[PDB]
């Protein structure tokens, strides 16, 4: 079985490279952040432009939804994170304390905490209600490329250009495990599988790997794409067939069979690097987004 | 300008 994703919509409106796209957990909306300092909200099913959210002084590298779909957090080159009320577009809180560009961010499942990663090589945990920093983890010795909570928020996984993935106990701040692999290629993205048992990690040697967290073992490798320069988001697609989805520096979206590691589709249509992909939580829908020469988001639909 | 959208 292979998917048959086909282009349904192209979404335009950002005036610089798009950095990140995410579907709201309730399936209604797509949020996009951009080097143009703006967040935009789009209808998930029709691509209809809904609204622009502004306030960052410099470009945004990541955006993420709270679990009730009511809040967003954005990570900006202005060295802050901002928490936004989606329906009003208002900035509720500005999270200050990183001493360099903020690159990546995520809510925990309860959405009372935000985790962030920065070029200052640290990971920070923030209280959503007050906006205060709760913990700083001296997590890495290079920029932190990705941070992600597991399914019940008890663990954080962080990745870095230093070649490490590290799993942290959220509450105690203690590093429980470090994944190290051979020649230490920079790690550009990382995230837990939906069941919390595996970690998908992208490295800047054109490689994606699926690790068993408990055993510290690489179980699967996925190749064929180009990824040497950018921190490209990758996903587990679970609504239909079990795929791995990623962008690529050859302007294609790659879809792999998770178990066999075979490439099952390449989505063509972007005209610059596909920096970001997202999978819809209930439909077989992929959103993809691309850099300066393109600046658009594409929505793709499959029957499986 | 965003660090994610610039090459490493």
């Amino acid at each position: 079985v292979k998917p048959n994703y086909a282009l349904k919509f192209t979404l335009a409106g950002h005036t610089k490279a798009v950095s990140s796209v995410k579907f709201s957990p309730n399936g209604e909306w797509l949020a996009s952040s951009s080097a143009d300092k703006l967040i935009k909200i789009w209808g998930a099913y029709d691509g209809k432009f809904e609204k622009t959210i502004s306030g960052h002084k410099l470009g945004i590298s990541d955006v993420a939804w709270s679990s009730d779909s009511n809040l967003l957090v954005s990570a900006s080159d202005d060295k802050t994170l901002k928490i936004w009320d989606v329906s009003s577009g208002k900035c509720l809180k500005t999270l200050k304390g990183h001493s360099n560009y903020v690159f990546c961010c995520n809510f925990n499942p309860q959405s009372n905490l935000i985790v962030s990663g920065s070029f200052d090589e640290s990971v920070r945990i923030w209280d959503v209600k007050t906006g205060k920093c709760l913990k700083t983890l001296p997590a890495h010795s290079d920029p932190v490329s990705a941070v992600h909570f597991n399914r019940d928020g008890s663990l954080i996984v962080s990745s870095s250009y230093d070649g490490l993935c590290r799993i942290w106990d959220t509450a105690s701040g203690q590093c429980l495990k470090t994944l190290i692999d051979d020649d230490n290629p920079p790690v550009s993205f990382v995230k837990f599988s939906p069941n919390g048992k595996y970690i998908l990690a992208a490295t800047l040697d054109n490689t994606l790997k699926l690790w068993d967290y408990s055993k510290g073992k690489c179980l699967k490798t996925y190749t064929g794409h180009k990824n040497e320069k950018y921190c490209i988001f990758a996903n587990f697609s679970v609504t239909g067939g079990k795929w791995i989805v990623s962008g690529s520096e050859d302007n294609l979206v790659y879809i792999w069979n998770l178990q066999t590691k075979e490439i099952v589709q390449k989505l063509q249509g972007h005209t610059d690097v596909v920096i970001s992909t997202a999978c819809h939580p209930t439909e077989n829908i992929i959103a993809s987004a691309a850099l300066e020469n393109d600046k658009t988001i594409k929505l793709w639909k499959s029957d499986c | 300008g965003s660090m994610r959208t610039e090459p490493r």
